Parts: structure tokens; C-alpha cells; sequence
């Protein structure tokens, strides 16, 4: 048998292999694998509910607790004030210890472990004139929960 | 999520990975069809100089080869979509969606 | 095919989930006094949960609980926990307002 017929034969074989791979991953979507590891919540739907591909409402929610982000807001007037104070007037430069200082919970109690800050949003909101800055915090024994009101203290010059 | 938030990004830099798993398979299919029709058209191009094969057969063999060559590019751009690139240069905000989430 | 509104509903009345809520500041002070100071020592019957209906009468049976929602709500500022209750005579209906009675050490 000539080489071109063999090329057509294994070309059709590889195309069918790709098709059965498509059917295999469509079979794998029927068992909803957890995309990440973490603590899971309460299932929004139970056994017997009809669900469609790409629906908006979720069926359950998994989330990771350690570490934990905090998002604190700052008015832009204070930001430009400290920015004009860094380059004018008296000395204002914190240095290497300008990472982060601690957090205060909703009950006013102090948090033992200090975190670290990294900037993640420069687009001032038009509703309140404030920017959102972001920090990370270790959470070893899960005493922090996502979505609670907190007061983060932080460093300047 | 292949970027640090709040950092500058250049145009064309990869930002995420959307777990292709389908576009890879149809890329394999298009690659197989191209690998068949390419050597088909090459053998017909070698034969058409000695007039062993007609010019019409070389014509539509080259046509089918270019058709498969277009289909494999149509798969390759879908592979390029699964690594979403920054369309411009500049600052980036924080990621509103994170890893493990389904996007449509 | 795939319309949003349903045609009918089927429900299993036995057992019954009881989703109760508590504010996060109460959980915070309970976790603070649970470790610091005197030890509350929750013990063995911390799983035990009994409820009362809205008329004040006690439910005769008794059920256990398990934690199922680790995230605090943004609007309410409260954390919700869940309990399982046996309902052999369909005395509890889904949507009833009840008062659970916990045991914090």
C-alpha cells in the first residue's frame, strides 16, 4: 500500500482520537471536580435540580483561608496630601519598615500577626473620591473570616 | 494568574491560563489533516513536472492543502486565546476574578 | 428547554435542615473567652441542639449540628450555621421561623 494511503489512514485515526478525547472530557465534566483545594460551603442546590452549561448561579462555593486579603479604602485628598508631604516640607520617608503594621478587628481587639501591603488599584472611585489599597495577612488557625469589617493601621513617612 | 497585581504590563504579555483541553484536541485534528494534505500536495507537485499527474489534480490538491492550512490557523488562534494577552501596555488593577473560576 | 420558572416542586420533609444565624462579634468574644481566661470546655454535648417554635412550645425530638458556612455575610455581618433535625410526623415545615438553643461550653 502506498505511503499516501497510509498517511490518510493515520490522519483519520488521529482525527478520531481527537474526537474521542472531546467526548472523554465531556464525560469528565459530568463529575464536577473541585478546581482548587480549600474549605467548601453549603451546597446551593441539592440532588434533583436541573443545571445548564454556564449558568450564572452557582451550586456550591469553595474558598481558601490562608493567607487572606484585606481591602481598605483611603480618600484621595489624604493621598495627595501625603504625596506632597513626601517631597516637600519636613522629612517624610519610612524606609524598609514601610511594609505594614497591624490590623484591628471589629470588636476593637488587636491582631497578633502583622501583614504586608502591595498596591493593586489606582483608579479613584467617583462616588466617594477614594482609592482601594490591598494587603495580605497570614491566617494560621482561621480566626479571620472573609467579609468582615476591619480597621487596618498602616505606615507613612 | 501569571502577573503580580498593580505592576506594569507590556502588550502581548500572558496574564492567565484558561485550561484549553478542547482547542488542543481540535489543534491535533487540524495538525493531522494538514500533515496529510501537505505531503499529498508535495508529491503532486513533484509529479506535475514530468506530466505524470494532470494540472487539475495538482490544482485542487494545492487547494485542499491551503484549506487545511487555514483550518490549523483557525485552531492556533483559539490556542492563543487560552493565554489571554494584554492588548495594551500600562498599569493593571487587581484581578476581579481568581483561579479556579469558570469564564465564558 | 431550560426555562427559569418551574412547573412544580418536590420536597423531602424528613429530615429537616435548620439554618440558624449568629453575629460575628458574638463568635469573636466566644472564641476569645474560649481560649483566654477561663476555659469554657465545650465537651461532648456540644453537638446537642434543641429548638423552640414561634409559639414557645419545645420541639420533642433533638438534633445535631454541623458547620457549613465559614464566611461572614457582608450585609448582615453574621455567620450562619446549620443543623439536622428528624421530622417523623411532618410537624416542621420548610420556611418556619424557629429558635435554636446552643451550648457554648
Amino acid at each position: 500500500v502506498s505511503k499516501q494511503q497510509y498517511a490518510d489512514a493515520n490522519a483519520a485515526y488521529l482525527q478520531s482520537k481527537a474526537a474521542v478525547e472531546q467526548a472523554r472530557i465531556n464525560l469528565r465534566y459530568t463529575k464536577v471536580l473541585s478546581p482548587i483545594s480549600g474549605r467548601i460551603g453549603r451546597s446551593a442546590v441539592t440532588e434533583g435540580a436541573l443545571v445548564t452549561n454556564g449558568q450564572a448561579n452557582a451550586m456550591a462555593t469553595v474558598q481558601q483561608l490562608d493567607p487572606i486579603y484585606v481591602d481598605v479604602t483611603q480618600p484621595s485628598t489624604a493621598l495627595l496630601r501625603l504625596r506632597r508631604e513626601l517631597a516637600s516640607g519636613q522629612l517624610e520617608r519610612a524606609g524598609d519598615n514601610a511594609a505594614k503594621v497591624s490590623l484591628k478587628l471589629e470588636d476593637g481587639s488587636q491582631y497578633p500577626l502583622e501583614g504586608r501591603l502591595e498596591f493593586s488599584e489606582v483608579s479613584v472611585d467617583e462616588g466617594t473620591g477614594s482609592v482601594t489599597i490591598r494587603a495580605v495577612f497570614p491566617n494560621p488557625n482561621n480566626e479571620l473570616l472573609p467579609g468582615m469589617f476591619v480597621h487596618a493601621q498602616l505606615q507613612e513617612g | 494568574r501569571l502577573f503580580k497585581e498593580g505592576s506594569d504590563v507590556k502588550a502581548g504579555q500572558q496574564l492567565y491560563q484558561i485550561d484549553p483541553a478542547t482547542y488542543e484536541a481540535d489543534y491535533q485534528s487540524a495538525q493531522a489533516n494538514l500533515a496529510s494534505t501537505q505531503e499529498q500536495a508535495q508529491r503532486y507537485k513533484l509529479l506535475v513536472a514530468d506530466q505524470a499527474v494532470s494540472k487539475q489534480q495538482y490544482a485542487d490538491a494545492n487547494a485542499a492543502y491551503l484549506q487545511s492550512k487555514a483550518a490549523v490557523e483557525q485552531a492556533r488562534i483559539n490556542l492563543r486565546y487560552t493565554k489571554v494577552l494584554s492588548p495594551i501596555s500600562g498599569r493593571i488593577g487587581r484581578s476581579a476574578v481568581t483561579e479556579g473560576a469558570l469564564v465564558t
